[PDB]
């Protein structure tokens, strides 16, 4: 190699620092002049971020590193101007001279004091001059300083101002990925007190640029998915004004504040609803937002939009109250029935091409599955009526309710259709008719029969199980309304303390799907009834399927978990009687990240050999491991699958050999080859040594997913194997139901509980009893057949793009592709790589698919989500 | 018995009840040895040459040199020749002057004739022909020799000519292989024929064959030299005057 | 800030995960060992329920029988033939002659019946999969699609109106036309939409080395087809398995004539195949044998011809609806510029227009790109064009 | 193992650390749960006892067989090497997922029960027609063309390097390419350059080897070749001098001219059949394109036709400059004199002249080449 010659800096400037010890005294001019000349030369070389090895900062580490370390403290004659030239010259090399743990040694140059206005001279670097210094200070120095002593000396007073200046300067040159690194520094510093950082960044974001707001809001919503409870509340309260204060869209804030309702507080949701009602913004945006504000994301929004200007602006709430359900039914039977939906498919029954009452009972379910999307039948199910007078009285009631299930979402003439066959004077016909009427009017939330017809059936409960078959339908028809009158009316049924235990259980399930938040008196009354009834008894798990389920549903949708702890303290008992310990705990944990909490809950008993002592606790723990799947971010799924394989299937006799495949249904409902092949491996095999009925339930959960594909014919092959093995009375009905449920029609397969963009979904509550409905033997004869059929009925059928205008003129102008799965990209961030599709129809848009627009459409109504964007006309693009 | 000593394709002794490995038998004859014993090429050497000095020089400059001295060719920066063609009337020395050259430079002599007795020694089915290289590249300094049969050497054409299933198409395939797609070096091909004017045009392109050597019928001096060479193996009498005997022969062949 | 610490933590986590996987011990697989988590329960029960309780049970073939006593004559491929009887648990009803049976190793007693031989080179022809084309991208030939679907699918879907009306539907169909027209694509669509079998076979697969092999393969194909309920067979490039009987001089190309004769014989005479529907395609039908084209074997003769004017517009629209083009491209002019062309040429025109757009930098293909792609693909490549000498089917 | 591909942060942001921490916590919880039963209720070794007993059941003499048929209830018919076939049972530790008819199955010696599955034995034809290492230097050695290279690049290289340009506007890359022109013009050299530069597996075959001496062997070769190409990987198939399959007739062929037709039909079937093709690229080269069947080169099978014309004077000078870069040329020689040597001189003649001149200089033991060497070399090479 070669040394010297061209290295002018390493000759004169290196000897100048050596002679500085002799120049400290009787040479005040030179100590500033040499520093200024070196700073100017360094700034000239550092004006470009390409030559890291500067001739002064990098070449001084041979012997000048100690000189820089011995500049401020080993002088004793620093001035008010020399100190600036000492701190500035020592803050640049000390940050990188040290080893990896340099965050704890940044106080000797830069953190000691602020030299002048170094932020003025820090605009020529990205993350080297001052951004690195701010990050180092916030990593260790400010973290320990500002954890509880934010008010301190210049190491914390001006430190906050410097950090804010650095955060502003990150998004000041180009608003590049350094702007994204600014949110990281804002989150790391004062994570719990993130409100101050958010307030500091809001002022910069509002006045920064008009196009620098959408990306910041998207990044904030992207990173809002994981934080502490207080941190999550602060984030949800800081990002609300991002689309409302800084931005003028005024439509994505109300839609995106759903995550700020259950997690933070109900008062936040009430304030958001009040503000949306007050901020009318004419009618277009407000009506578009409120159309999916009845049962798509949340409810009880038709009572706060009744202002004094109820003429054209505030009257639309009425359309939300009752007209929304009728409009949805008309759309499902108008744009789909006239395109591809025939009068009666009946194709599932004809698949057996290539005799007990069980077949007759499953025929009703098959007919209901194939009669979806307003499939009203006028005496088209005469087989069920004929079989109603032979056997299976409960099956007859299920068949009668299947008539209402055929005419789903009907409130116009559904009651007359049910009353056509209702007049039978039977202990099961009345219950079936009531269930059919309730299923027909699901989601209407109207005052059709609150206490007129439903109360008429409830007032004659001096009879058999007909009393219990008259509250599930009424509760389902009032699930979307949290009115306290219905809850109070249903409370006396559970509190009657009569022999009708089934009525009390159905009342608890019905009220859980109506109100799940405040009014702890209902939960206290349910707990008192359970303590009075189940304490002096040792009977079957009818109480366990009603008391823990009722307690969890009554206190469902609250992330504070204080109510759950209070209930656990008030329900202190043995672990066998404490089956609600994990059920109420997981009901209050609808959507969140609780891997550590799950491990702690499973730490009570990991295996413990399951010595017939805490079987209810083990079942609750297994069900709990199925949780944390509402918003798993496609990360916890693999770990959960591995844990289920290595813990339940790998080792188990009763708990791990029967309910191991139960969690597969709750994991997902779209249907993927990996899960469909893992479950088939443990379901197709006979394994007669184990509980074959459990294997049948495993198959029923393998095919629990809707939207069947062309591979479902393989299951039909197993049907051939079911002729001799897997006896008909114990497996044929289950296999037929599993095959039929997946391919019901073509639409109405959304059982994943995901509304719009990332909504947690209250529909899982309707699926919550269903997951608890199939956990034992004796299939379904009296209770299961009445709940497994109508457990969930709140699925949006098909359409994702329609004008929904006053004249409804526009039909379809879109282009479909795969869903958007990008986080950081260029300005027009790519969505997917499946642009190979383009259709001009308003039909099925696909589950994991998104449709974009062209021809200067841009969806000027919502442009975010909703599946019912109005897409207002625009002509600004020639 | 250690595994590393158990090389593939070896003879071993197996016990009866458990079929466990017991010993290692001496060896098995390689397929190359069997094939060459079947062909029975009558090897020779330089001392059996009559009046072919310049041919010897020409073939030495192409065959011997780019094996022992590759640096001599790298100094000039030229490609190493790979193919040689020999032509002349039959019975003139071509095979003898390719076997002696192969023997003196210590090269494995392989000849292919498309027969079917030796087909079991190459491959089970041998749908292609390049598979011979699998048996050739493990004897790296080797030479492949193919002689054109009398179907063209003597019978020329069958009435419409067309193509010869032997010799020429095999050489086309071989020369197409070792023209850049071959990694192993020190492999060469030799051709023997007569009346080069009947070669197909695809094989007369300038970039294919790097040298062509001629074998004219012997003259009086060469005939006398061959008579002198081949007259040693008999009990002769002092004074024969072989010049007259050589002059009597009107130069037919050797 | 702490990028190094995070990277080290992630690397340590990955290494620990790999180490834990190695610890669990799902290893080996040199000999075909299943992972321990799979055969963990199947470790000891099979030792005493599958090793001694189960026997070797060799397979043999019965040749004939006699009355009033079983006394069955059993033949094997390598050992001798014996006289034997049944076992205790087998009825004498399902012991019909000429079919494979199970036999002991010591006393030679029949135990179970077996299915017959299958010749795996014939078994590989079952499709077992579905291509991904539909009838929605087969534009330009609506009438041919209707005429083909009237016979291929409808009788199999609703077999109640034909029986009620006492009409027996046709069985075979042949598709002919110039190359590139569409035949194989239509066959793909049919195989996609179907629900029964789909046994595909190409004529070049029936040319065997030994004498008397093609007829055997055809017999095995039709036996396997008859075994199942009812499903379809597809013959591709039928003009390679038989042209015409022309034996003059030295016998040349007549074993293939025997194969063709066996194929002909399997479709008529002494209880025809019955519930099997075949369909064949070729590009030069002028060379097929007269005895093969008569009704009763090839009832339908759908013809595919070059599109006139609107077929070209439909092909252009359906091959370029996943493009990136502007709003002012008219396809009628493009259709008028190629008077006699096939669908393949139009698809190539679209692809070359896209490539010309990609050439320099741009993101949106313009009209000039389409015009110059048409000029370079149709006018310049008309040297080869493959078309003029097959419109005469020669 | 694709456990979690969500590493979108890829920076020093809190997102990457949070995702890594969550994945690590989940993995640690899973490992603790897995080892809870491994350390709390083992009840057996469960590590070496299993292998010991499966080896005890599996005897030391171990024969082989071939699958014929399999029944669903975990047994199958296997044929022995001698010829006898049995009805043995299939064990439960034999990972019954790769059991395929014709595969070598490892059987016991006592009761012939299925106890294992054995790997394959390579194949003595794959190594025959597979390229191992790059032949020579890339396009920098070609010179002259500068226009066919971009077309072959668009056909082959771009989808491998940049499978994003085609996805922006949704088109498919061109299917096939064919190279034609007078002999000695640089088709095989460009194929060599493509094989050097690319990263996919390269398979080559001369068209004169597609005709065999038995009946029904050509179609078998084509089927097996394309099966191999489709089963390895994204690959490139190079067939050169294809026209030689039709312009030459050999008496060694048992069949006449009809077997050539059958081979053609099989080749068309393989090129544009109806089953899924996968991702295979085909390159063809010939110097007589007027004798091929037109139905073989229709759009949809071969999409691009590329012509190689005879070089001009500028290309002649460029080829002189290329081929004498490492030669010690004396100042007497001039390339312009040799430029006008012939009216239709080709690329191969340049290399022939240079090489033979070098040889002639080597004969006389002279390192520097003179003008007379070239003067005699051109006469010795061209004029005959
Ligand atoms: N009606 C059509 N619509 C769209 N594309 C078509 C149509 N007809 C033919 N094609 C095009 O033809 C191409 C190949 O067609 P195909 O191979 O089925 O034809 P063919 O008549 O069977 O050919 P060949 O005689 O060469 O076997 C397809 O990739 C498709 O782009
Ligand atoms: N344009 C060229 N640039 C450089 N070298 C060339 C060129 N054209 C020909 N050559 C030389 O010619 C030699 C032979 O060329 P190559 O065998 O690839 O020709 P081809 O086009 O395949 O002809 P053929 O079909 O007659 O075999 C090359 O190795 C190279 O040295
Ligand atoms: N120049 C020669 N000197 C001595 N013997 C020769 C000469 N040329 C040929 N022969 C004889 O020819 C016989 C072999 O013939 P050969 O030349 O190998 O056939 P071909 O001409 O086909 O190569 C040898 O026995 C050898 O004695
Ligand atoms: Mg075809
Ligand atoms: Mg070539």
């Amino acid at each position: 190699m070669e040394e010297g010659g061209r290295d002018k800096a390493p000759v004169q400037p290196q000897q100048s620092p050596a002679a500085a010890p002799g120049g400290t005294d009787e040479k005040p001019s030179g100590k500033e002049r040499r520093d200024a000349g070196d700073k100017d030369k360094e700034q000239e070389l550092s004006e470009e971020d390409k030559q890291l090895q500067d001739e002064l900062e990098m070449l001084v580490e041979r012997l000048g590193e100690k000189d820089t370390s011995l500049y401020r403290p080993a002088l004793e004659e620093l001035r008010r101007q020399i100190r600036s030239s000492t701190t500035s010259m020592t803050s640049v090399p000390k940050p990188l001279k040290f080893l990896r743990p340099h965050y704890g040694k940044l106080k000797e140059i830069y953190e000691n004091m602020a030299p002048g206005e170094n932020k003025r001279f820090a605009a020529d670097i990205i993350s080297v001059l001052a951004m690195t210094m701010s990050g180092e200070r916030e990593c260790l120095k400010y973290r320990l300083v500002g954890s509880q002593e934010e008010l301190a000396s210049w190491g914390h007073e001006y430190v906050r101002h410097l950090a804010g200046e650095v955060a502003k300067e990150w998004q000041e040159l180009d608003d590049a990925e350094k702007v994204q690194r600014e949110p990281l520094l804002t989150l790391v510093k004062e994570i719990v007190p993130y409100n101050m950082a958010h307030n500091a960044e809001h002022e910069a974001c509002d006045l920064l640029m008009e196009i620098e707001q959408v990306d910041m809001l998207e990044k904030d919503i992207d990173e809002n998915a994981y934080a502490k409870v207080c941190l999550y509340l602060t984030s949800c309260v800081n990002y609300v004004p991002e689309p409302e204060n800084s931005a003028l869209l005024r439509c994505a804030l109300g839609v995106f504040r759903k995550f700020s309702r259950f997690p933070e507080a109900l008062r936040l949701a009430l304030m958001l609803n009040d503000m949306e009602l007050v901020e009318d913004i004419f009618t277009s945006c407000k009506d578009v937002v409120v159309q999916k504000q009845m049962a798509f994301m949340l409810g009880r929004h038709g009572v706060f939009l009744e202002l004094s200007e109820d003429v054209e602006e505030y009257e639309d709430l009425t359309e939300i109250m009752s007209n929304v359900q009728l409009n949805s039914n008309f759309l499902a039977l108008a744009r789909e029935l006239d395109i591809m939906e025939p009068k009666v498919p009946d194709d599932i029954y004809k698949t057996h091409l290539e005799d007990s009452a069980r077949m007759n009972l499953a025929s009703s379910f098959v007919n209901g599955f194939v009669n979806a999307a307003f499939g009203q039948d006028k005496l088209l199910t005469d087989d069920g009526n004929k079989w109603l007078y032979k056997n299976k009285d409960h099956g007859m009631l299920s068949a009668a309710a299947s008539l209402g299930m055929i005419l789903l979402w009907d409130v116009d003439g559904g009651l007359t259709q049910i009353d056509k066959y209702l007049y039978s004077s039977e202990d099961y016909i009345k219950s079936g008719a009531l269930l059919a009427c309730g299923i027909v009017n699901s989601g209407v939330r109207n005052e059709c029969d609150p206490a007129l017809a439903l109360l008429s059936d409830y007032v004659l409960h001096n009879s058999n199980t007909m009393r219990l078959g008259s509250i599930f339908g009424l509760g389902l028809a009032y699930a979307g309304s949290n009115r306290e009158d219905v809850l109070t009316l249903l409370l006396p049924v559970m509190g009657d303390s009569k022999s009708s235990m089934e009525v009390a259980g159905v009342t608890a399930l019905a009220c859980g799907m109506i109100a799940v938040g405040s009014c702890n008196g209902d939960v206290t009354s349910t707990i008192l009834q359970t303590i009075m009834e189940k304490s002096e008894t040792e009977l079957k798990d009818t109480y366990a399927r009603w008391l823990p389920l009722g307690l969890g549903l009554n206190h469902l949708g609250k992330g504070e978990a204080i109510e759950a702890i209070l209930a656990a303290l008030e329900v202190v008992s043995e672990p066998f009687r404490s089956f609600a310990n994990t059920l109420v705990d997981v009901c209050a944990y609808a959507g969140s990240g609780n891997v550590l909490k799950v491990q702690q809950l499973l730490h009570i008993c990991s295996e413990h050999f399951d010595s017939k002592e805490k079987e209810e606790d083990k079942d609750k723990k297994e069900k709990k491991d199925k949780d944390k799947k509402e918003a798993p971010a496609d990360m916890g799924a693999h770990q959960g699958v591995a844990v289920l394989g290595i813990a339940l299937i790998a080792m188990g006799e009763e708990i791990g050999a029967e309910m191991a495949l139960r969690t597969f249904g709750h994991l997902l409902r779209y249907g993927e080859p990996t899960l469909r092949r893992a479950v088939p491996l443990a379901l197709a095999l006979i394994s007669v040594s184990n509980p074959r009925l459990n294997i049948l339930d495993t198959l029923s959960k393998f095919s629990h997913d809707a939207d069947p594909e062309v591979s479902y014919n393989s299951i039909f092959a197993m049907g051939m194997v079911g002729s001799g093995t897997n006896n008909a009375r114990l497996a044929a009905m289950l296999r037929q139901l599993a095959q039929y449920h997946a391919k019901d029609p073509n639409n109405l397969f959304m059982v994943r509980l995901a509304q719009g963009l990332t909504h947690l979904g209250k529909g899982t509550l309707t699926l919550c009893p269903y997951h608890s409905d199939r956990q034992l033997m004796s299939q379904v004869a009296v209770a299961g057949l009445l709940t497994v059929l109508v457990s969930f009925l709140d699925v949006r059928n098909i359409i994702l793009g329609k004008s929904h205008y006053v004249l409804y003129g526009l039909v379809a102008a879109m282009q479909p592709r795969m869903l958007v799965t990008f986080d950081e990209e260029l300005r027009p961030l790519p969505v997917s790589v499946r642009v190979g599709q383009a259709v001009d129809v308003v039909g099925q848009a696909g589950k994991p698919k998104t449709i974009t627009g062209f021809q200067t459409h841009t969806t000027p109504v919502l442009l975010a989500h909703g599946e019912r964007a109005e897409l207002a006309t625009e002509e600004f693009l020639p | 018995i250690d595994i590393n000593d158990v090389t593939p394709n070896c003879r071993v002794a197996l016990r009866n009840d458990s079929y466990t490995l017991h010993k290692i038998l001496p060896n098995k004859v390689d397929p190359l040895v069997s094939l060459m014993m079947v062909e029975k090429v009558p090897d020779s050497t330089y001392e059996m040459i009559g009046g072919l000095d310049k041919q010897i020089k020409e073939i030495k400059e192409v065959i011997e040199l780019p094996v022992k001295h590759p640096e001599l060719f790298e100094a000039l920066g030229i490609a190493q020749p790979k193919g040689v063609l020999l032509y002349g009337p039959p019975g003139t020395g071509k095979t003898l002057l390719a076997r002696a050259v192969a023997h003196h430079t210590d090269c494995t002599f392989i000849r292919v004739s498309g027969s079917e007795l030796v087909q079991k020694f190459i491959g089970e089915g041998a749908r292609m022909v390049r598979e011979l290289f699998v048996m050739a590249r493990e004897h790296a300094p080797s030479i492949i020799f193919m002689d054109e049969i009398d179907s063209i050497g003597s019978s020329r054409l069958e009435g419409g000519s067309g193509g010869d299933s032997e010799v020429q198409r095999t050489m086309l395939e071989l020369l197409n292989q070792l023209d850049g797609f071959e990694a192993t070096k020190n492999i060469k091909v030799i051709m023997a024929t007569n009346r080069i004017d009947i070669l197909d045009s695809a094989l007369l392109r300038p970039g294919r064959i790097d040298r062509k050597i001629e074998f004219p019928p012997p003259n009086e001096e060469a005939r006398l030299d061959i008579l002198k060479i081949h007259s040693r193996k008999m009990n002769l009498t002092r004074g024969i005057n072989l010049r007259k005997i050589a002059e009597l022969m009107p130069g037919a062949s050797g | 800030t702490y990028s190094r610490q995070i990277k080290q933590v992630e690397d340590d986590i990955q290494q620990l995960l790999k180490k834990i996987n190695e610890l669990t011990g799902i290893k080996e697989s040199d000999t075909g060992l299943a992972p321990p988590a799979l055969w963990d329960l199947a470790a000891d029960k099979q030792t005493l329920q599958s090793e001694q309780p189960l026997q070797v049970a060799r397979c043999t073939k019965i040749i004939n029988a006699d009355s009033e006593d079983p006394k069955y004559i059993i033949n094997v491929k390598q050992f001798a033939k014996f006289v034997v009887d049944l076992s205790d648990q087998v009825a004498p009803t399902d012991i019909e002659e000429g079919m494979r049976v199970g036999v002991d190793r010591n006393k030679y007693q029949i135990h179970i019946p077996l299915p017959p031989k299958i010749d795996p080179t014939v078994t590989m022809m079952q499709v077992e999969e579905k291509p991904d084309v539909t009838y929605s991208d087969v534009g330009g030939c609506k009438e041919q699609i209707e005429k083909l679907r009237e016979v291929v699918e409808t009788p199999l879907l609703h077999p109640e109106r034909f029986v009620n009306l006492g009409i027996e539907p046709p069985k075979g169909v042949l598709l002919f036309g110039p190359p590139g027209t569409g035949k194989t694509l239509c066959a793909r669509a049919v195989a996609n939409r179907t629900d029964a079998c789909f046994i595909r076979v190409i004529g070049s697969e029936l040319v065997q080395k030994y004498v008397g092999e093609g007829a055997r393969m055809v017999r095995e194909l039709f036996e396997m087809a008859r075994t199942k309920k009812a499903c379809l067979i597809f013959f591709d490039e039928i003009d390679a398995i038989g042209g015409a009987r022309f034996d003059d001089g030295a016998g040349g190309d007549n074993e293939v004539q025997r194969t063709m004769l066996e194929l002909i014989n399997q479709l008529d005479g002494f209880d025809p195949r019955g519930n099997i529907k075949v369909l064949m395609a070729t590009n030069r039908p002028d060379t097929l044998d007269p005895a093969l084209m008569r009704p009763g074997r090839l009832d339908r003769k759908i013809e595919f011809s070059l599109p006139d004017l609107e077929g070209r517009t439909h092909i252009f629209k359906i091959h370029a609806r996943s493009m990136s083009v502007e709003r002012d491209i008219r396809f009628e002019l493009l259709a008028r510029l190629c008077p006699n062309s096939t669908g393949a040429e139009i698809r190539s025109v679209c692809t070359e227009a896209g490539m010309f757009a990609i050439r320099a930098r741009r993101k949106i293909a313009t009209e000039k790109d389409f015009l110059e792609a048409v000029n370079k693909v149709i006018k310049s490549y008309a040297k080869f064009s493959a078309t003029p000498r097959y419109m005469t089917y020669n | 193992a694709s456990k979690l591909p969500l590493v979108t942060p890829h920076t020093q942001c809190r997102l990457k650390l949070l995702k890594l921490e969550r994945i690590k916590d989940y993995l640690l919880m899973e490992e603790e749960f897995i080892r809870n039963q491994e350390q709390m209720k083992p009840l057996e070794e469960k590590q070496e006892e299993e292998r010991s007993k499966v080896d005890d059941l599996r005897g030391t003499p171990m024969s082989v067989g071939t699958l014929e048929e399999i029944i669903d209830d975990n047994h199958a018919i296997v044929s022995t090497s001698v010829g006898s076939e049995h009805y043995v049972s299939i064990l439960s530790f034999v990972d019954k997922d790769l059991l395929e008819p014709g595969c070598s199955v490892l059987l016991n010696h006592k009761v012939h029960a299925v106890i294992g599955v054995l790997m394959d034995d390579t194949d003595p034809l794959v190594t025959v027609m597979k390229v191992e290492k790059a032949p020579q230097e890339t396009y920098a050695d070609i010179g002259g063309l500068d226009n066919q290279i971009q077309e072959i690049k668009e056909s082959v290289e771009l989808p491998l390097t940049h499978p994003e340009y085609y996805e922006e506007m949704g088109i498919k890359p061109p299917k096939g390419v064919i190279l034609y022109g007078p002999p000695g013009t640089g088709k095989t050299l460009l194929a060599k350059a493509v094989a050097n530069q690319t990263s996919a597996t390269f398979l080559r075959v001369v068209g004169s080897e597609l005709i065999q001496k038995y009946l029904g062997d050509g179609p078998k070769l084509v089927r097996e070749l394309f099966r191999v190409a489709e089963e390895h990987a994204p690959s490139i198939v190079f067939i050169d001098e294809i026209d030689a399959i039709g312009t030459k007739r050999y008496d060694s062929n048992s069949g006449g001219e009809r077997e050539i037709q059958r081979t053609m039909l099989e080749l068309l079937n393989q090129l544009d059949g109806f089953d899924s093709r996968g991702d295979v690229k085909v390159i063809m080269a010939t110097n007589r394109i007027e004798t091929l069947d037109p139905a073989l080169i229709r759009p949809g099978r071969i999409d691009r036709k590329i012509e190689f014309p005879l070089p001009d004077e500028k290309t002649k000078k460029r080829i002189f400059q290329i081929h004498t870069s490492r030669m010690t040329l004396a100042d007497d020689v001039t390339l312009d004199d040799l430029i006008m040597a012939k009216d239709d001189l080709s690329g191969a003649d340049i290399k022939a002249i240079c090489t033979e001149a070098g040889l002639m200089a080597l004969r006389e033991r002279r390192m520097k080449v003179t003008n007379e060497d070239f003067k005699k070399s051109k006469e010795n090479v061209l004029y005959k």
